[PDB]
RNA sequence: UGUCCUACGCCGGCAGGCGCGGGUAACCCGUUGAACCCCAUUCGUGAUGGGGAUCGGGGAUUGCAAUUAUUCCCC
C-alpha cells in the first residue's frame, strides 16, 4: 500500500538506531545481542505479523516487544534459547542486548586477566 | 504441427544471410518441442551445425562455474526470454534470434603472428560456423555481463540483448564487440 | 551511486503508477522497480494488487519470473 | 591470459575495464607497492621535492603515491577513460592524453626522474600494420632520455611475456643513450618477480 | 617436468641476453646466492640485503 | 472409476489436506510449535506458522505412498544439506522429536495406526479420508 | 565474592554429589568419571599443607605435575606450584579460579617475538 | 494379447507392459502429466503429440521405472513407451502401420527406439 | 546390454509381471 | 562396508540417553526415500536476509586424561 502518516524512519531502541525501512524481524536483529532467530521468536511471542514493516509500528507494540526482550523467561521463551545461561557470578538465565553484552564481555576478559590464566594472558598479549 | 514450447511456429522463420543458412538449423526437420535433446553432437566435426540453434543457445547459457550442467534452469531462462521478446516486439522470437545471430557474427577477424619479438595482427576471414559460434558466445556473454548485480533478471537482459542485436543497435555488447573486432581487422589488412 | 528505492508508496508515485503502469507493453517487478525507484517487494505486491483489480493480464508465473501485459 | 595480448591498449582499457580496474583491490595494493619500490630504486635526491614524469599513470595510483611523498608529476596515457577516472580521483599532478611511442613533448632536461608502472610491455606488440615495435620503443626511449634531466634515473617496471620482449626493450634503451641495468627484486619469487629497468640519463 | 620447463626457460633468457650482447657491441658501444636448496623460494640473508638481481646494461 | 491420490497434483493435495486438518481442529499441537527449528541444518524458523498441519499432511501422504515407515524414515525423508561453515556441505537428517510428535498426533486422530512389521501405517479411515479429499481436489482442479 | 549465586562458606559446606550441578558440562563429566588416585593424593597433600600452617599467613608451597587437576572449592588459599615441562610456577588459589584447570596457570610455551638494494651505477 | 519391453538411459531403466485398453497411460501408477519435472514435460508427450491420440485410443500401457536421475528416468519412460507401441503394432496389428510409425519415430528422434550407449567412465591406477 | 543393467531390467520385468498377475490365518487345525 | 552397521519404541528442541530386535551379509540397515535439480514463499543491489572467520556463555559424547579450545549442538 502507501505510506502511513506515522511512519518512523529511525527508531531509538536500547540506545540503538533502527532503520525503519526494513522488515521487523531483521530490524530487531539490527540490535546487538539479537540475531535473526531470537528476533523471530520474540516477534512471534508478541503476536505480531512478520510480513509487516518495522517503521510504522505503534508505540504499544514496540513497548511490548521490548518488555519481552528484557524479560524472555516470563513469556515462555525457553531456557536453552538465551545468551548467558549460567552466569558465573550470579547464576540466572539472562539475555543482555545493548550495553550489557559489551560490559559483560569486558569483565569476562578482566576475570580472565586477573587470575592469570592462559586465555586472558594470551588474548591481552594479542594486542 | 511441431511447435517449440507448444506455441512457437517455425514455418515463417527465414534466414536473410546465404552464408549462415546451412549453419542455423531452424526448419521443419530441426523443429523441436524443447531445446533439450541430449544428443551426441560433438563426437564428430561439423556435427553441431545440425543442432537446433535454440539448443545451442541453451547449452551456451550453462557458463561460469555454478551454472554448469543446470540445463533445466537455462531452458526456463530461454522460455521466459522468448515470452518477453514476443510481448515486447509482437513478432516471433525465433526470427529475432536468427537476426541477432546474423548481425552478431564477426565477418573479419585478426590473427596474432610473430617470429622473434615482432608480434603483429594479420586479417583473416571468419568461417560461417565460427560466425555462428562467436555470435552465440557474444550474446550469452552480453546477457551475463549485463545483469549480474541488479534487479534485472537474466531473462530480461537476455531478451533485451537479442532484441537490440536483431536491430543492430550499438547498445548491445555483442554488436560493440563485433564492431571493434572488425575495426581491428580492417586496420590490420 | 547508491540506490535509494522507496519501501512504501508516496502519494505522487502511487498516482503516477496507477495511471501509467497498465500501459507499458512490459510489466515485470524488475522494470517497474527500476523506472519507479521502488524496492522489489513493494513493486511485486503492487503488481498482484493491480492484478486483483483486473487491470493487469498475467501471461506466465514462476518462482523466479512472473510476467504481465496490458489488457487491450 | 595477458591483458597485453588482448589488442590495442586504448580499445582494451575502455570505460568497463577502467571501472573494474579501480574496483580491483589487488590492483590498488600491488601498484602502490610497486610505485614505492620504484621511487626507492631510482635514487632521487633525499629530502627534496622531486619532479617526476608518470609515463603510464592510468588511474593515477602511482601518481597519488608521488603526491603523498610531495613529488609533483605529469601523467601520460593512451586510454581516455582511465584518464577521466584519474581526474575523478582528483590527483594533484597534471595529466596529458598522449602516446609514449609517439614521443614525450617536454623540454630536454625538465623532469628529475620518471615513474613507469606496467606500461612499456605494450610497446613491443604491433597492434596496427603501420606500428613497428622496434621503432616505437626506440623513439619513446630517445625522447625520454632527452626530456629527463641528463643524469636523473627513469625506473621502468615491466611485465615481460618472454625474453624477446625484454631483449627488444633493453637494446632500444641502451642505443637511445639510456645507461644502467635492471633490478629484478626477488628473482626466484614468482608472485614477487618485479623487473625494474633502472635507466639513468647520465 | 615443470621444473625442467622453468629452469631452461631461465637458461633461454640468459642465452638470449648473451647473444644480444655482441651485436649490441657491434652496432652500438641473478639470485644465485639467494636460491634455497631445501625448497623453491627466496630466503633472506644477514650479510646481504633482501633478495634482488642486478644485470647491468652495456 | 474413483480418482486416487496418485492421480492428483501432490502439492495442492498437501495444501488442501493441511487446510482440512486445520479445519478439523482435533490435532494435538505441541507447546513448542513456535520455538523449534525442524532440523539441525536449518537456519531460521518456518515462516508459515501453521507448519505442524502441513508437516502432518505430508506425513500422512508419505505413509499412504509407502507405509511401514518409522521415526527414522521420517528424519531421512525431510533431511537436507547442511552447510558446514567453510567446510564441504553434507547430508543431515531431520529432527526426531518433530517426526515422533506428528506421528503420535496423526495416531491420536485415529488416522494412523501401528503395525506388527515396524512403525506406522494408515488406517482404513485414513485411506478413505485421503481418497475423499483427493476427490475434492480433483473436482476443484480437473473439472475447472 | 559469589559463584553462581553461591558464597564460599556454603560452597565448602556443599556436597560432592550435587556440586556438579553448578559446574560446567566438561566439569560435570569429569566429576562423574571420578578423581583417580593421584588427584586424591594431592587433595590429601594440600589438606595436610593447610593443616600445620600458622594461622596468620599463607601455607607452604606444594609442587605437582597434575596439570589436569581441577580447582575444587576446598583448595581456595593453597600455594600450588605446577609444572610446565621445564620449571614450576607457583600460583595462589583464588575463589574465582574455581572453573579452570591447574595447567592453565603455567603456560608451557613462550610467546613468539620475531635494507633495500639501490644501484649506484 | 500383451507385450512387455524395456527402455534405458545411463542407469535409469524402465519396463513397459502394453495391453488392450482405452487410452490410460501410466508410469509408477501416475499419469504422464504428473511425472515430477514439468520442464521436460514435452519429452514425455512426444510419441503422443507426433502419433496422435487416435493411435493411443485403444491401448493401455503401464511402466515401472527405477534407477538413474530425473532426466534419465524421463528418457527411459519415452523410450519404453515408443518401443511398447512398436512391439504391439508388430505382433498383433499389421506390418505396414508399424513401418510408418517406426519410420517417423526415427526421423524425429533416433533415440526413441535405440538406447544411448553413453555411461560414466571408470578411473584406473 | 551388460550384466548389471540387464539384471535390474529382468528384476523389474519379473516384479511387473507378478503385480499384474496379482490383480488369513494359517491352518492350525489340519482337519476340515 | 559392517560384530560394529543399524531397524523400531520411549524422553529431549538439538547434540544425544534408555530398552528391545536383525545382520559373519545380494536375507538386516536398504524399494540405500542423497545432494544439486523441480515447485511455491520471503528478501531487492544495500560489505545487506550474501559471506562466514575470530570470539562470550551453556549442554552432550569418546576416552585413564580434552587445559593451548578432540568432536558435536544452541544462543
Ligand atoms: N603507447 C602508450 N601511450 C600511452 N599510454 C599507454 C601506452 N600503452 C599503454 N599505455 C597505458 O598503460 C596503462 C596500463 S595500466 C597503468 C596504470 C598503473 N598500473 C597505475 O595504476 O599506476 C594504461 O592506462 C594505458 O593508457
Amino acid at each position: 500500500l502507501v505510506i502511513p502518516e506515522k511512519f518512523q524512519h529511525i527508531l531509538r531502541v536500547l540506545n540503538t538506531n533502527i532503520d525503519g525501512r526494513r522488515k521487523i524481524a531483521f530490524a530487531i536483529t539490527a540490535i546487538k545481542g539479537v540475531g535473526r532467530r531470537y528476533a523471530h521468536v520474540v516477534l512471534r511471542k508478541a503476536d505480531i505479523d512478520l510480513t509487516k514493516r518495522a517503521g510504522e509500528l505503534t508505540e504499544d507494540e514496540v513497548e511490548r516487544v521490548i518488555t519481552i526482550m528484557q524479560n524472555p523467561r516470563q513469556y515462555k521463551i525457553p531456557d536453552w534459547f538465551l545468551n548467558r545461561q549460567k552466569d558465573v557470578k550470579d547464576g540466572k538465565y539472562s539475555q543482555v542486548l545493548a550495553n550489557g553484552l559489551d560490559n559483560k564481555l569486558r569483565e569476562d576478559l578482566e576475570r580472565l586477566k586477573k587470575i592469570r590464566a592462559h586465555r586472558g594472558l594470551r588474548h591481552f598479549w594479542g594486542l | 504441427d511441431i511447435k517449440l514450447f507448444g506455441k512457437w511456429s517455425t514455418d515463417d522463420v527465414q534466414i536473410n544471410d546465404i552464408s549462415l543458412q546451412d549453419y542455423i538449423a531452424v526448419k521443419e526437420k530441426y523443429a523441436k518441442y524443447l531445446p533439450h535433446s541430449a544428443g551426441r553432437y560433438a563426437a564428430k566435426r561439423f556435427r553441431k551445425a545440425q543442432c537446433p540453434i535454440v539448443e545451442r543457445l541453451t547449452n551456451s547459457m550453462m557458463m561460469h562455474g555454478r551454472n554448469n550442467g543446470k540445463k533445466l534452469m537455462t531452458v526456463r531462462i530461454v522460455k521466459h526470454a522468448f515470452e518477453i521478446i514476443h510481448l515486447l516486439t509482437g513478432e516471433n522470437p525465433l526470427q529475432v534470434l536468427v537476426n541477432a545471430i546474423i548481425n552478431s557474427g564477426p565477418r573479419e577477424d585478426s590473427t596474432r603472428i610473430g617470429r622473434a619479438g615482432t608480434v603483429r595482427r594479420q586479417a583473416v576471414d571468419v568461417s560461417p560456423l565460427r560466425r555462428v559460434n562467436q555470435a552465440i558466445w557474444l550474446l550469452c556473454t552480453g546477457a551475463r555481463e549485463a545483469a549480474f548485480r541488479n534487479i534485472k533478471t537474466i531473462a530480461e537482459c537476455l531478451a533485451d540483448e537479442l532484441i537490440n542485436a536483431a536491430k543492430g543497435s550499438s547498445n548491445s555488447y555483442a554488436i560493440k564487440k563485433k564492431d571493434e573486432l572488425e575495426r581491428v581487422a580492417k586496420s590490420n589488412r | 551511486d547508491k540506490l535509494n528505492n522507496l519501501v512504501l508508496f508516496d502519494k505522487a508515485t502511487y498516482d503516477k503508477l496507477c495511471k501509467e503502469v497498465p500501459n507499458y507493453k512490459l510489466i515485470t517487478p524488475a522494470v517497474v522497480s527500476e523506472r519507479l525507484k521502488i524496492r522489489g517487494s513493494l513493486a511485486r505486491a503492487a503488481l498482484q494488487e493491480l492484478l486483483s483489480k483486473g487491470l493487469i493480464k498475467l501471461v506466465s508465473k514462476h518462482r523466479a519470473q512472473v510476467i504481465y501485459t496490458r489488457n487491450t | 591470459r595477458r591483458p597485453e595480448h588482448g589488442g590495442p591498449p586504448e580499445l582494451f582499457y575502455d570505460e568497463t575495464e577502467a571501472r573494474k580496474y579501480v574496483r580491483n583491490s589487488r590492483m590498488i595494493d600491488i601498484q602502490t607497492r610497486m610505485a614505492g619500490r620504484a621511487l626507492e630504486l631510482l635514487y632521487l635526491p633525499e629530502n627534496k621535492p622531486c619532479y617526476l614524469l608518470d609515463i603510464g599513470c592510468g588511474t593515477g595510483l602511482s601518481g597519488s603515491y608521488l603526491s603523498d611523498e610531495g613529488h609533483y608529476w605529469v601523467g601520460l596515457d593512451i586510454s581516455p577513460a582511465m584518464l577521466d577516472e584519474a581526474v575523478d580521483r582528483e590527483i594533484e599532478g597534471d595529466l596529458l592524453l598522449g602516446d609514449m611511442g609517439q614521443g614525450i613533448p617536454f623540454k630536454p632536461g625538465t623532469f628529475d626522474g620518471c615513474i613507469s608502472i606496467s606500461a612499456v610491455q605494450w610497446l613491443c606488440n604491433a597492434n596496427k600494420k603501420s606500428e613497428n615495435p622496434a621503432k616505437r620503443l626506440y623513439c619513446f626511449f630517445a625522447s625520454l632520455f632527452s626530456v629527463l634531466v641528463r643524469g636523473s634515473r627513469a625506473v621502468l617496471q615491466l611485465y615481460p611475456e618472454n625474453s624477446e620482449q625484454l631483449e627488444l626493450i633493453t637494446t632500444q634503451a641502451t642505443k637511445a643513450g639510456f645507461s644502467g641495468g635492471m633490478v629484478v627484486d626477488y628473482p626466484n619469487s614468482a608472485k614477487a618477480k618485479k623487473f625494474y629497468l633502472c635507466l639513468f640519463s647520465g | 617436468r615443470n621444473k625442467k620447463h622453468q629452469k631452461l626457460k631461465h637458461q633461454k633468457e640468459a642465452e638470449e641476453e648473451e647473444l644480444e650482447i655482441p651485436p649490441q657491441y657491434q652496432a652500438g658501444g641473478p639470485g644465485a646466492e639467494y636460491k634455497a636448496k631445501k625448497a623453491k623460494g627466496d630466503v633472506k640473508k644477514k650479510g646481504r640485503p633482501d633478495p634482488y638481481a642486478y644485470i647491468p646494461l652495456n | 472409476p474413483g480418482v486416487t491420490v496418485k492421480d492428483v497434483n501432490q502439492q495442492e493435495f498437501v495444501r488442501a489436506l493441511a487446510a482440512f486438518l486445520k479445519k478439523s481442529g482435533k490435532l494435538k499441537v505441541p507447546e513448542w510449535v513456535d520455538t523449534v527449528k525442524l532440523a539441525k541444518h536449518k537456519e531460521l524458523a518456518p515462516y508459515d506458522e501453521n507448519w505442524f498441519y502441513t508437516r502432518a499432511a505430508s506425513t500422512a501422504r508419505h505413509l499412504y505412498l509407502r507405509g511401514g515407515a518409522g521415526v527414522g524414515s521420517m528424519t531421512k525423508i525431510y533431511g537436507g544439506r547442511q552447510r558446514n561453515g567453510v567446510m564441504p556441505s553434507h547430508f543431515s537428517r531431520g529432527s526426531k522429536s518433530v517426526a515422533r510428535r506428528v506421528l503420535q498426533a496423526l495416531e491420536g486422530l485415529k488416522m494412523v495406526e501401528k503395525d506388527q512389521d515396524g512403525g506406522r501405517k494408515l488406517t482404513p479411515q485414513g485411506q478413505r479420508d485421503l481418497d475423499r479429499i483427493a476427490g475434492q481436489v480433483a473436482a476443484a482442479n480437473k473439472k475447472h | 565474592f559469589t559463584y553462581r549465586g553461591v558464597d564460599l562458606d556454603q560452597l565448602l559446606d556443599m556436597s560432592y554429589e550435587q556440586l556438579m550441578q553448578l559446574y560446567s558440562a566438561r566439569q560435570r563429566r569429569r566429576l562423574n568419571r571420578g578423581l583417580r588416585r593421584k588427584q586424591h593424593s594431592l587433595l590429601k597433600r594440600l589438606r595436610k599443607a593447610k593443616k600445620e600452617a600458622p594461622p596468620m599467613e599463607k601455607p607452604e608451597v606444594v609442587k605437582t605435575h597434575l596439570r589436569d587437576m581441577i580447582i575444587l572449592p576446598e583448595m581456595v588459599g593453597s600455594m600450588v606450584g605446577v609444572y610446565n615441562g621445564k620449571t614450576f610456577n607457583q600460583v595462589e588459589i583464588k575463589p574465582e579460579m574455581i572453573g579452570h584447570y591447574l595447567g592453565e596457570f603455567s603456560i608451557t610455551y613462550k610467546p613468539v617475538k620475531h635494507s633495500r638494494f639501490i644501484p649506484l651505477k | 494379447q500383451s507385450v512387455q519391453v524395456f527402455g534405458r538411459k545411463k542407469t535409469a531403466t524402465a519396463v513397459a507392459h502394453c495391453k488392450r485398453g482405452n487410452g490410460l497411460i501410466k508410469v509408477n501408477g501416475r499419469p504422464l502429466e504428473m511425472i515430477e519435472p514439468r520442464t521436460l514435460q514435452y519429452k514425455l508427450l512426444e510419441p503422443v503429440l507426433l502419433l496422435g491420440k487416435e493411435r493411443f485410443a485403444g491401448v493401455d500401457i503401464r511402466v515401472r521405472v527405477k534407477g538413474g536421475g530425473h532426466v534419465a528416468q524421463i528418457y527411459a519412460i519415452r523410450q519404453s513407451i515408443s518401443k511398447a507401441l512398436v512391439a504391439y503394432y508388430q505382433k498383433y496389428v499389421d506390418e505396414a502401420s508399424k513401418k510408418e510409425i517406426k519410420d517417423i519415430l526415427i526421423q524425429y528422434d533416433r533415440t526413441l527406439l535405440v538406447a544411448d550407449p553413453r555411461r560414466c567412465e571408470s578411473k584406473k591406477f | 546390454v551388460g550384466p548389471r543393467l540387464s539384471r535390474r531390467i529382468l528384476q523389474q520385468a519379473r516384479q511387473q509381471q507378478e503385480e499384474l498377475e496379482a490383480e488369513r490365518e494359517r491352518t492350525t487345525r489340519l482337519g476340515p
